[PDB]
């Protein structure tokens, strides 16, 4: 549905280390480099261990988010709300109902029960806002970046990274997502974050200016096999092809007991 | 154990001010504000002024009264039709360890 | 907006027993004090229990001292008053009373108010 | 340099961690283990 | 954890309740050096270990029980009142602390706030609200009427008057649960700076040697430490 592509966006800073013009190789669960990301303009997602939310502008409306294995009073779910003012997070076990949005609010859910976490924070969000949301070992991270753009027509082709915002230890599964509007009486691109390899690139001041992904073509594998930007004139022995078994066949002989 | 002591039933035009005493000993009054709960005849109580003078959200301002000693006055201004409802002082006894509520005064026009 | 719901009232014989059910919805059980007041029809309004946020008892009405037991749980966001010798004098309409002071020492009033239900005493 | 943050076998890189929650008598190996892997990387590199 | 202690009401063995804490620093020693409460027993805890090592989701218990039957309500011991009111598991992996509370939970009239269940059918699992307001039963012997075939009624009110005894007196007792769950949060409880010395430094959670001098390099607000070429770590926050 209007697939679109993320030029080089939704690099994080992977890790709270100041590095400073060093070429850094991390490990990580990143969004890969020109990948397609679905154009919505309120279906619930899976997760898939990590999604990388943005707005065009939202004008806002975009208030919100609901993360929940089952949405039902059966499991925990959780829950960060906007209410315009403030950020506002609860891990209570709600029944989430069909339609949830945001005057006409609390309608998202009816039961409220053994709840376990709450958070009131400064609130998180023409304007382009982006979220990366990942469940690692039952810290829930929320990296983010709010930079101002223009002809928001698509993602901009630029380079942008996601400064930490909030470390949660929520502690339950994620695997269900959608988010929240506010109906009045404008569109959110998703992607998915998979396992790569990327080249980090720090200036002075310990901002990541630049990176490149290492599975995108040969020139971006044989760059961070030479931990470096700029490749001289040559050959270079990038990596190793070995053709994989396929069926694993087993023979044997062709006097049975009374 | 104290009683808190109200008039039976009061009678006022509409335009004339209300004034409703409650009477309680000075263990229970004088410790704690007293709380007045207009109730509507066939209706659940509902709070009209809590820590005497102060009022809850959705009283109006016209509803006021001054409690000196042990006595709770409430004071009704600008009284107009429909206001009828029997009015309540509640005041918890520390010597007595119980809430205390008030026998009730009868608010009416004719 | 807070609402008390209110239940377990019914005509009963005197010498048997009776619980009472309250309802708590639109604010936090366990942090909110909760109390219990009757009203017998044409009579004044009289407190007959009390609980807080620890669930221990701050008391009983001395003519209901001995006869009724007041418990609540704050999982399930419900309050329980078991009666019993109950008497003529017993039969009365309880309403469900939210407090907003959970010691209820002092300045404490009751923000809300259940729409109550009948308990009736006779043989 | 960026060969002494390797296990080699041991459940941790730093001494000190391995020192301050395994028994003595338990910790020997694999101070033993860490020990065979620096001095092996050590003579490599003499060697080259 | 203070204002549990310094309640006005304390909650009955019948109507015990669990309270969670979470979320928060709690300093386990403020209650060993504090000296205020008559008894204290730390089953499978040690009070140094406590502060040191700690373990998510605690629970604070409070009910009221007689100074001579507080014995019972213990891990491993069984007890009249322990077995129809308050159970505790063997393997308690918690502090229990007790302090008399004549002076505010006895009252000369007496007081029908603390309640006991003398009668139940099966003895309480650990950790159970005991729940069950009708009488004996058992369709052996069933109607409002008491038969008086041990049948009665289960709850019963304590007495705690002045004159009573120190055994009879009511003792306040608190339970703490300590377990350890799959939730990453817990609640577990800082020298001077030393700079252009060769000294053990201690940061949080990055622990080495040698000198600290101040530095010109400014970190970005979310970063911690600074490291280099070969990850070797050059700076602190
Ligand atoms: C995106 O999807 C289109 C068709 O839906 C496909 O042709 C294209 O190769 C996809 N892009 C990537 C990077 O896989
Ligand atoms: C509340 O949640 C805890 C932990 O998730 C669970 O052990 C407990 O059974 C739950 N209780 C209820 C009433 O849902
Ligand atoms: C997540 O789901 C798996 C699958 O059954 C389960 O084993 C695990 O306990 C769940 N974790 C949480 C925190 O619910
Ligand atoms: C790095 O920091 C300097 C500090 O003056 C500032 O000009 C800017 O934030 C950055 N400059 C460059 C050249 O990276």
């Amino acid at each position: 549905p209007a697939y679109t592509n993320s030029f080089t966006r939704g690099v994080y800073y992977p890790d709270k280390v100041f590095r400073s013009s060093v070429l850094h190789s991390t490990q990580d669960l990143f969004l890969p480099f020109f990948s397609n990301v679905t154009w919505f303009h309120n279906p619930v997602l899976p997760f898939n261990d990590g999604v990388y939310f943005a707005s065009t502008e939202k004008s806002n409306i975009i208030r919100g988010w609901i993360f929940g294995t089952t949405l039902d009073s059966k499991t925990q779910s959780l829950l960060i709300v906007n209410n315009a003012t403030n950020v506002v997070i609860k891990v209570c076990e709600f029944q989430f109902c069909n339609d949830p949005f945001l005057e006409s609010e609390f309608r998202v859910y009816s039961s409220a029960n053994n709840c376990t976490f709450e958070y009131v924070s400064q609130p998180f969000l023409k304007n382009l806002r982006e979220f990366v949301f990942k469940n690692i070992d039952g810290y829930f991270k929320i990296y983010s970046k709010h930079t101002p753009i223009n002809l928001v027509r698509d993602l901009p082709q630029g380079f942008s990274a996601l400064e930490p915002l909030v470390d949660l230890p929520i502690g339950i599964n994620i695997t269900r997502f959608q988010t929240l509007l506010a109906l009045h009486r404008a569109a959110y691109y998703v992607g998915y974050l998979q396992p790569r390899t990327f080249l980090l690139k720090y200036n002075e001041n310990g901002t990541i200016t630049d990176a490149v992904d290492c599975a995108l073509d040969p020139l971006s594998e044989t760059k961070c096999t030479l931990k470096s930007f700029t490749v001289e004139k040559g050959i270079y022995q990038t990596s190793n092809f070995r053709v994989q078994p396929t069926e694993s066949i087993v023979r044997f002989p062709n006097n049975l007991c009374p | 154990q104290s009683v808190l002591t109200q008039p039976p039933s009061v009678s006022a035009a509409p335009g004339q001010k209300v004034a409703i005493s409650c009477s309680g000993s000075t263990s229970n009054i004088g410790d704690n504000f007293v709380s007045w709960y207009q109730q509507f005849p066939g209706t659940a109580p509902k709070l009209l002024l809590y820590d005497d003078a102060r009022r809850p959200s959705g009283i109006p301002d016209r509803f006021s009264g001054s409690k000196s000693g042990t006595s709770a006055t409430l004071g009704i201004t600008g009284l107009q039709t429909g206001d009828e409802a029997v009015y309540f002082c509640s005041t918890w006894d520390n010597s007595l360890n119980v809430v205390l509520f008030g026998g009730g005064t009868k608010l009416t026009v004719l | 907006e807070v609402q008390l719901v209110e239940s377990g009232g019914g005509l009963v014989q005197p010498g048997r027993s009776l619980t009472l059910s309250c309802g708590a919805s639109g604010f936090t059980f366990e942090d909110y004090a909760m109390h219990w007041v009757r009203q017998a029809p044409g009579k004044g309004l009289e407190w007959v229990s009390g609980i807080d946020w620890n669930s221990g008892v701050i008391g009983y009405a001395d003519s209901v001292k001995g006869r009724f037991i007041i418990s609540r749980d704050n999982a399930k966001n419900s309050l329980y008053l078991h009666m019993r010798s109950l008497t003529a004098e017993d039969t009365a309409l309880y309403y469900c009373a939210k407090d907003v002071y959970s010691e209820s020492g002092s300045g404490s009033y009751y923000d809300y108010w259940g729409q109550g239900t009948l308990v009736t005493v006779s043989s | 340099v960026k060969q002494l943050s390797s296990n080699f076998g041991a459940i941790s890189s730093v001494l000190n961690d391995i020192l301050s929650r395994l028994d003595p008598p338990e910790a020997e190996v694999q101070i033993d283990r860490l020990i065979t892997g620096r001095l092996q990387s050590l003579q490599t590199y003499v060697t080259q | 954890f203070g204002e549990v202690f310094n309640a006005t009401r304390f909650a009955s063995v019948y109507a015990w309740n669990r309270k969670r804490i979470s979320n928060c620093v709690a300093d386990y020693s403020v209650l060993y050096n504090s000296a205020s409460f008559s008894t204290f027993k730390c089953y499978g805890v040690s009070p140094t270990k406590l502060n040191d090592l700690c373990f998510t989701n605690v629970y604070a218990d409070s009910f009221v029980i007689r100074g001579d039957e507080v014995r019972q309500i213990a891990p491993g011991q069984t007890g009249k009142i322990a077995d129809y009111n308050y159970k505790l598991p063997d393997d308690f992996t918690g502090c229990v602390i007790a302090w008399n509370s004549n002076n505010l939970d006895s009252k000369v009239g007496g007081n029908y706030n603390y309640l006991y269940r003398l009668f139940r059918k099966s003895n309480l699992k650990p950790f159970e609200r005991d729940i069950s307001t009708e009488i004996y039963q058992a369709g052996s012997t069933p109607c409002n009427g008491v038969e008086g075939f041990n049948c009665y009624f289960p709850l019963q009110s304590y007495g705690f008057q002045p004159t009573n005894g120190v055994g009879y007196q009511p003792y306040r007792v608190v339970v703490l649960s300590f377990e350890l769950l799959h939730a990453p949060a817990t609640v577990c409880g800082s020298t001077n700076l030393v700079k252009n010395k060769c000294v053990n430094f201690n940061f949080n959670g990055l622990t080495g040697t040698g000198v600290l001098t101040e530095s010109n390099k400014k970190f970005l607000p979310f970063q911690q430490f600074g490291r280099d070429i070969a990850d070797t770590t050059d700076a602190v926050r």
